[PDB]
């Protein structure tokens, strides 16, 4: 009992972590599949 | 030193920018060198 | 969803405001219709102004045309990357 | 009140990236730093 | 705006340089811009 | 091993503090930036 909530800690510590490097990509264009989406949805305002 | 600074990449510091602060997504072009300093600094420390 | 949205409209809404592009002698006057009143559309019609179609399409185009560009182009980008962190991060941290 | 505050934040973002304005040859110069680091800051503070 | 600018210090952004890195204990000279533009717009950003 | 440590890090913290070599003028301009921002850099990203 006196591990079992270290380890509950360290899960919400670690989980930011993984939200923020997936929040991250995206900002910059590392994520590939946001910037296929993107640019498809600039192309048919610009031909709209 | 000589292979961490020869794959320096500027979408890499720019990545860490934005990490750093948790509610501006929009960094100056200023703010690359100082986060190449710390970035090749902290990682070069690790090494000793 | 309900942010983009509210945001996206607020954007659109600045577009139906005339620029001073939007006037132009040259490109189109409106005072042609005169020429349209002036012994030239007898009845209560709407016919004989067709004929000015061609001219009123290029002077919307010289109006938008920079004004839509320069929203998608640079503002709409910003928007939608800041709006994505400002609130999943705060959720984010009221789930640890 | 949500969408007023998101809409307020998104312009807020905007000042912080440097105008062509910010920099000004006559008004201020980065490199006068440099009068305070030729052995002008001996102990490494930040009060001159 | 006008009483927000007009007490900055030097002695106030050069503050949150230290703390934004909870590692590095030496930021360079050019950081107390950066950081003031931060300090600058999200103070403001606060008063909308 | 905690006494080198300690000394190791300690100098690792000086290497952020820029030199005098850190600025030429040669080579390389903080100003070129402006050749980027003058009409140059449309979008607020950075790719170019």
């Amino acid at each position: 009992l006196t591990l079992l909530n270290q380890e509950m800690q360290n899960l919400g510590i670690e989980f930011k972590k993984y939200m923020s490097a997936q929040i991250n990509d995206v900002v910059i264009g590392n994520d590939r599949e946001f910037d296929q989406d993107f640019t498809k949805l600039k192309a048919r305002m610009v031909a709209r | 030193l000589d292979e961490l600074l020869k794959t320096f990449s500027v979408m890499n510091a720019y990545k860490r920018a934005t990490e750093s602060h948790p509610r501006n997504s929009t960094a100056p072009f200023i703010a690359v060198l100082v986060e190449a300093l710390y970035y090749l600094a902290n990682e070069l420390e690790d090494a000793f | 969803t309900k942010a983009l949205v509210n945001e996206a409209r607020t954007e659109c809404d600045r577009y139906v405001r005339e620029s001073p592009r939007f006037y132009d002698e040259g490109t189109f006057s409106i005072y042609q219709f005169r020429q349209t009143l002036q012994q030239t559309s007898q009845g209560y019609d709407a016919q004989a102004i067709v004929e000015a179609e061609p001219a009123i399409k290029e002077l919307l185009k010289l109006d938008f045309e920079p004004k839509v560009f320069n929203t998608v182009r640079k503002n709409f980008r910003q928007t939608v990357n800041n709006t994505l962190k400002t609130h999943l991060l705060p959720m984010a941290e009221e789930q640890a």
